[PDB]
């Protein structure tokens, strides 16, 4: 009944008081060594499961080496969510981060 | 569970804060190896400029801000140089305590700042001094500890591993590992 | 013969300067000429003709500076009290407990010599607005904040305690803790839940600002 | 290891090339040991034509 809607409304409002907006986030604009290992991990784990690839793969059979080529041209469609230690988070996309 | 957070603080896994910066200045040990070797960086300026490439980098991080605040705190500290530590007036807290090192260019620990001044002042050498600060203050920014780094484990391994090297006897004071067990 | 009448004064002149250093560090108004008072002058103002020390004239009232008022609004008067009795009974606290509460001092310091009675130690929380802070004068010979291993503790008003906790997104109990009976927490006179700020010199970085809460 | 979230992290985080400097003092821990040392003293010598 409505007792679900009383709980979903709380869950998403609580998830609205943790989202820091794009003008007010105060973490680093760099891709911090662990995003890059997990972005190339997760994107290669998608390409091996028939994801749409946005790079001209030229005979590269390794799924991890494909993701390393989707990263160099900013073609990876992922979003990092940086958790601050009270729970609140900043959503940094992969195109706007700066890779090492 | 002690790890660097995204605000450079050193916090336990449950959130109970341990430190506010790693070491005082949030530098990885495996990055500060040539950080004060200023003579090596001036020789290799053009080769190190396109490692720390500032051209595709400056519109994402603030340049003018922490340079302005550092020269307040530098000159003001040069006033009260002979006053003792308990009479130090605390108008100007350090620039790392106000500005994120990985976001504001020039926000630099006060010990790296003085060594860079003491190199540029005591040495007159197609490189200016404005473009050597802006590389060595970019090298500082690209040599910071990353968030999520397991500094709790690394600090506990860097003590426990070279204590497999001090097991020996007198070649008074409690020596070696039984002092470290206390 | 005067190897102890002369040396009880040196144990008292140093303890008197430390409390005036302790009061000025808490933000009250002490001039510099009163802190740096030479031993030649202390005898001629607080010791009698007999050469002995008398402590009734040593006790004084401290008012906050105008600069501490814009930082801490609610900061009243401080009454430092030296006691001429070696063992403090229970009816001489009642002199000082009433003298705080009648005259309306917000804070009273009761410097004693040997001990205060455990029957008289119940009169410390006996005033719920006003605090009584007792120091044994043997522990006041050396101002511990001048030591090299002790950094500059500065206490934060809630206008910047709150701005501390908003930057780092902290509950108050997640800060590093300083004890209620720490030798520097008793120095600054910290109530519970007051963040003190520590600026210490790292070997790596130089001046490094850290924080620590009193619980 | 058995998935691409672990191949990516043995190639980028725990590989030997990133472990060049130790975290205890920043000293390098990888280099040639016994007989490569005693050949560069002959190869980079001034008799070596």
């Amino acid at each position: 009944p409505e007792d679900f809607q009383q709980h979903e409304q709380i869950r998403r409002k609580t998830l609205k008081e943790k989202a820091i907006p794009k003008d007010q986030r105060a973490t680093t604009p760099y891709m911090t060594k662990y995003e890059r290992a997990r972005i190339l991990g997760t994107r290669a784990l998608q390409i091996s499961m028939n994801a749409p690839v946005f790079v001209d793969l030229e005979g590269e059979t390794d799924p991890l080496r494909i993701a390393m080529k989707e990263l160099a041209e900013k073609k990876i469609p992922l979003v990092i969510r940086r958790y601050l230690p009270d729970g609140s988070f900043e959503d940094w996309s992969v195109e706007e981060l700066i890779v090492d | 569970g002690v790890h660097v957070s995204y605000d450079n603080s050193i916090r336990d896994a449950d959130g109970t804060l341990v430190q506010f910066m790693y070491g005082g200045d949030a530098i990885d040990i495996t990055k500060e190896s040539h950080m004060t070797q200023f003579e090596f960086c001036l020789d290799n300026y053009y080769a190190l400029l396109k490692k720390y490439n500032p051209s595709a980098l400056i519109e994402h991080l603030d340049v003018e801000s922490a340079l302005k605040y550092s020269k307040k705190t530098l000159k003001y500290r040069k006033k009260h140089s002979k006053e003792p530590h308990y009479k130090q007036s605390v108008k100007y807290d350090p620039v790392l305590a106000k500005y994120n090192p990985a976001k504001y260019l020039g926000s630099v620990s006060e010990n790296f700042q003085d060594k860079l001044e003491s190199f540029l002042d005591k040495n007159s050498k197609g490189v200016n001094e404005k473009k050597f600060r802006a590389l060595m203050q970019l090298k500082y920014m690209r040599s910071l500890i990353n968030p999520g780094e397991a500094v709790g484990i690394i600090a506990s391994q860097s003590v426990g591993e070279p204590s497999t090297q001090m097991t020996l006897n007198t070649f008074n004071v409690t020596l070696g590992i039984p002092r470290l067990r206390e | 013969m005067d190897q102890e009448n002369e040396r009880n004064i040196s144990r008292l002149w140093r303890a008197f300067r430390t409390v005036k250093e302790m009061v000025k560090d808490r933000g009250y108004f002490i001039t510099q000429e009163e802190v740096e008072l030479p031993l030649e002058d202390f005898k001629a103002k607080y010791c009698d003709s007999m050469g002995r020390p008398q402590r009734k004239m040593m006790s004084f009232q401290a008012n906050p500076t105008e600069e501490s008022i814009s930082k801490f609004p609610d900061m009243g008067s401080l009454w430092v009290e030296f006691c001429d009795e070696p063992s403090v009974g229970v009816k001489t606290m009642k002199t000082f407990v009433i003298h705080i509460q009648e005259k309306n001092f917000q804070t009273g310091i009761f410097v004693y010599q040997n001990n205060i009675t455990p029957s008289a130690m119940k009169l410390v929380p006996s005033i719920p607005p006003a605090t009584i802070e007792t120091f044994n004068e043997a522990a006041l010979v050396v101002n511990i904040t001048h030591h090299e291993l002790v950094p500059k503790h500065i206490r934060l008003s809630s206008d910047e305690k709150r701005e501390l906790l908003k930057r780092y997104r902290l509950k108050e109990s997640q800060l590093p803790r300083i004890q209620r009976a720490d030798p520097v927490a008793l120095y600054l006179g910290l109530k519970r839940g007051e963040v003190v700020k520590i600026i210490r010199k790292s070997e790596t970085s130089g001046r490094y600002a850290s924080y620590r809460i009193c619980m | 290891p058995q998935n691409e979230n672990a191949r990516a992290e043995a190639l980028n985080l725990a590989n030997t090339d990133s472990q060049y400097l130790t975290p205890t003092s920043g000293s390098p821990v990888r280099g040639l040991i016994q007989d490569h040392i005693s050949a560069g003293v002959w190869l980079t010598s001034k008799d070596s034509f």
